């Protein structure tokens, strides 16, 4: 009411939106929040900061790290073999081993590795070894095998 | 009460409630930082296991370094930010 | 939901204009008018405008905190902290008592699952 | 200490007043487009953008009235290196006023 | 607006002046830094109810009785029956206007001023009770958080014993492998069989 009214003397936008009373109700919510604590994380969140258009455009950085990635490995570590516990069909001669990537080595011929990049929660029927990607191809051919 | 700290998740319950798992959400994120695709990542599994050890061992053993605080330290990033413009990334295709 | 009281403004402040819109019906339409139909419009002016106000009274009955004891309500919230906040440590402790072992046990399943493959490819 | 004396037009009332008084201005959808001139952007202007972060903290944030400026702070917080807060954002930002204000 | 609205403080924002802080803070181990220090702040106006008190003076009839309510029984009948009486009286006041209007409409339109005085007896008490709604809503949410807590019971309690028994079932001894011990034993439990 003090300096803020002086701020209202400018271009009268701040508050570029037509809404204004909602901010006052939010102030009442703040006075209600004075009795709170814990927690500070609940402060602006009670007003839902940056939720007005988070669903909209934006871009956002937010680094993805670190051990969270390991958890994903465990997911695959559980997931792939389950798909193999199900379907499968077939394609032997293979030797499945779910460690980070689904391994598929050969004898004289070559090794291959696999990992899906779509979705995880869809096995069983209509989950017959569907999504996959080649991860590398380090062939073990006895005559040539340097693999540039 | 402390439960209010979780209320944002309740606020999330009214919305998208976190995108969570997705192809890009793990893989495209993996393209950032470590490593070079899942190929480097595969051998980076055990390296990540070692990273959990001694790299995480340094829980606390240093000066408070409060002199850098606070908004000034926030202003310190501006050098790297202005330096970031020089990247001119990337492929010409 | 909350702030039912604001709705009362719609039942009053908005309704108050209706008495003003009614003014034309009581005079001006009688000139260049059939006309008896206007009387029906008058009847609702004599009726509905009252009834919603009566509804407001029911809305008064519906107003939350009928006990009207906020000082006690905050104490109720104190009991709510006495419950919830003590629950939090337990409910958080649960996952630690759970998945921390469940992962490893699942790995123990993983071992047998792997050794099944030996039988699968003798 | 000479720099404070050098701040003739500057210095001013400073404090809680003028800072928030400027922070409120970002909400205007074209105003960010105006920030694409010389008044301030990625230059030394960024020093202001980074300095203000303490306002997100409790008590100081209690003083904040309209969320929209803080959401603009989220915009600069978004990849300011690119169109999220540098090439940003044409008149399209006004469309956000047509939706977020509704709820 | 400001004069001009862009900040003039950028000149003070030079990075080397921040570098001064490293020197000045240790300078007194046993000047311009204040410029980088966090700003002073006004109240700036915590007062609010006083405007409502002025609204009481803005005329406040039965609203004073509503103040009397500010100590079923208790204040409830005062906020109920008397308010209903204010509503019925509010209906009675229309006859001050439209009830006699065509006959010299001078004082009669001004009779509505009494009604606008009665508005002080109405919505203002609603505003008086308005903060209490925040209490009711906060209480409304506070056990909802308890419900989000309940979901963990809704799932983990199920995962527990099931995981344990399934370990005890076909897995039986899931520790039976004992890592390396499960190597040759995989033959001893199978290839040895005949």
């Amino acid at each position: 009411f003090l300096q803020g009214q002086k701020f209202c003397f400018q271009n009268l936008v701040h508050v570029l939106q037509d809404i204004r009373y909602q901010l006052s109700f939010a102030r009442l919510r703040n006075s209600d929040l004075v009795t709170a604590l814990d927690i500070l994380s609940t402060g602006t969140s009670l007003r839902l900061a940056n939720a007005p258009t988070s669903k909209l455009y934006m871009l956002s950085e937010s680094p993805l790290s670190t051990k969270q990635i390991l958890q994903t490995l465990h997911a695959l570590n559980m997931l792939i073999r389950i798909r193999l516990s199900l379907y499968e069909i077939i394609p032997t001669p293979f030797q499945h081993f779910t460690i980070a990537n689904g391994r598929c080595t050969f004898t004289v011929p070559n090794e291959f590795s696999v990992s899906l990049t779509t979705n995880s929660q869809d096995p069983k029927s209509t989950g017959i070894s569907f999504q996959w990607i080649v991860v590398d191809f380090q062939f073990h051919l006895p005559d040539f095998s340097s693999t540039p | 009460d402390a439960d209010i700290s979780s209320l944002s998740l309740s606020l999330d319950p009214e919305i998208i409630g976190g995108q969570n798992n997705f192809l890009e959400n793990n893989l495209q994120q993996i393209f950032q930082k470590i490593i070079q695709e899942r190929g480097p990542f595969r051998d980076l599994k055990e390296e990540d296991l070692q990273k959990e050890l001694q790299k995480e061992s340094i829980k606390d053993e240093s000066s408070a370094k409060s002199s850098e605080t606070e908004n000034v330290l926030e202003f310190a990033t501006l050098d790297s930010k202005r330096n970031v413009n020089d990247t001119e990334v990337e492929s010409m295709d | 939901m909350a702030c039912r009281c604001t709705q009362l403004q719609d039942t009053i402040d908005e309704v108050a204009t209706q008495f003003y819109s009614s003014i034309h019906y009581l005079s001006s339409h009688h000139d260049f008018v059939s006309a008896e139909e206007l009387q029906f419009a008058q009847r609702d002016l004599a009726k509905d405008l009252v009834t919603k106000f009566m509804q407001i009274d029911t809305l008064i009955n519906q107003l939350p905190g009928i006990s009207t004891a906020p000082k006690h309500q905050l104490e109720k919230i104190k009991k709510l902290q006495n419950s919830i906040e003590e629950k939090q440590l337990e409910r958080k402790s649960l996952e630690s008592e759970n998945e921390d072992l469940k992962l490893q046990l699942a790995k123990r399943i993983e071992t047998f699952g792997r050794l099944s493959c030996v039988l699968f490819q003798p | 200490e000479t720099k404070w004396l050098l701040s003739k037009v500057p210095d001013d009332k400073s404090r809680f007043e003028i800072e928030l008084e400027f922070v409120q201005m970002l909400s205007n959808p074209w105003y960010l487009n105006f920030l694409a001139q010389h008044k301030y952007f990625e230059d030394e202007a960024f020093l202001q953008y980074l300095e203000y972060m303490e306002y997100w903290r409790e008590p100081e944030y209690v003083k904040f009235i309209i969320y929209p400026t803080c959401l603009h702070m989220l915009t600069l917080l978004k990849n300011p290196q690119f169109r999220n807060d540098i090439s940003r954002a044409d008149l399209s930002k006004q469309v956000n006023d047509e939706i977020y204000y509704e709820w | 607006s400001a004069f001009p609205p862009p900040p003039p403080y950028y000149k003070l924002f030079t990075r080397e002046n921040i570098e001064k802080v490293i020197s000045n803070m240790e300078k007194e181990a046993k000047s311009l830094a204040k410029l980088f220090k966090k700003p002073s702040c006004l109240t700036s106006g915590t007062y609010q109810m006083f405007g409502d008190t002025w609204r009481l003076d803005e005329a406040n009839a039965i609203v004073g009785t509503s103040f009397t309510r500010v100590h079923d029984l208790i204040k409830i009948p005062r906020r109920a029956y008397e308010l209903r009486f204010l509503s019925r009286s509010l209906m009675l006041n229309f006859l001050e206007l439209l009830g006699i209007m065509a006959k010299a409409p001078e004082q009669f339109p001004s009779k509505v001023e009494n009604i606008r005085v009665l508005l002080l007896n109405l919505h203002h008490l609603i505003n008086d009770y308005r903060p209490h709604q925040s209490r009711e809503s906060l209480i409304m949410l506070l056990e909802k958080q308890l419900k989000h807590e309940e979901s963990q019971v809704e799932l983990l309690r199920t995962h527990n014993r099931q995981m344990t028994e399934t370990l005890e079932k076909y897995k039986s001894l899931d520790f039976n492998m004992e890592k390396e011990g499960d190597v040759i034993q995989q033959l001893k439990s199978s290839i040895k069989k005949p």
